[PDB]
């Protein structure tokens, strides 16, 4: 009877990584943002092959950057590419406090939540990160 | 432009947005104290220094055209 719906161990590959520490160190001090797009197999792993970024938020990680309307748009591209991907999650930066979600973030997290479950919120912190997985 | 305020953006410091100038509701207010009038009728003393004040603002303004004409200031 119960399901799954637990968050797995996310197998972070290196050039996902680079991407991320990339787009928040420009990204900083303003609050950032960007999806996360991977493949999921098994119940066990989560592998994130790519990540771009999707229009970068101003004041907040407000509720009005969350668009399906982008989210869609690049979607469809990828198909085309003959690489496609779904998102398996979105990744933000703060600067505020490491690791550490914004009081707006929380409502942009749960529309993500919504479309997968698998959806997962990465906080990346240039500012206190001098081994880049610290 | 000079004395036109603005928004800068908080997060990262440029000049986002532009917002009306400032001017001040208390200097109006302050203005036009010429009603009632003074004139020299509830105002006075001291008959040699109103000449003078009269010879050096009050003319010049009224006969103003002239000086132009002369060239002398």
């Amino acid at each position: 009877a119960p399901a799954v719906d637990t968050a797995e161990q996310v197998y972070i590959s290196s050039l996902a990584l680079l991407k991320m520490l990339k787009h928040g160190r420009a990204g900083v001090p303003m609050e950032v943002m960007g999806l996360m797009l991977g493949e999921f197999v098994d119940d066990y792993t989560v592998r994130v092959i790519d990540v771009f970024a999707m229009p970068q938020s101003g004041t907040g990680v407000s509720v009005e950057a969350v668009d399906p309307v982008f989210q869609a748009k690049m979607l469809d591209m990828l198909k085309q590419t003959g690489r496609p991907e779904m998102v398996v999650g979105w990744y933000h930066s703060h600067p505020g406090f490491g690791c550490w979600l914004s009081g707006v973030d929380i409502n942009t997290q749960q529309s993500f939540e919504a479309l997968s479950e698998r959806a997962v919120a990465v906080v990346v912190d240039p500012i206190q990160s001098v081994k880049g997985k610290v | 432009k000079p004395g036109d305020l603005v928004g800068v953006n908080k997060d990262s410091y440029l000049i986002l947005e532009t917002l009306p100038t400032e001017y001040d509701s208390r200097v109006k207010a302050m203005e036009v104290d010429e009603r009632p009038t003074e004139q020299y009728s509830d105002i006075g003393g001291l008959d040699k220094q109103i000449q003078e004040l009269v010879e050096a603002i009050v003319l010049p303004m009224n006969h103003k055209e002239k000086f132009e004409n002369l060239g002398i200031q």
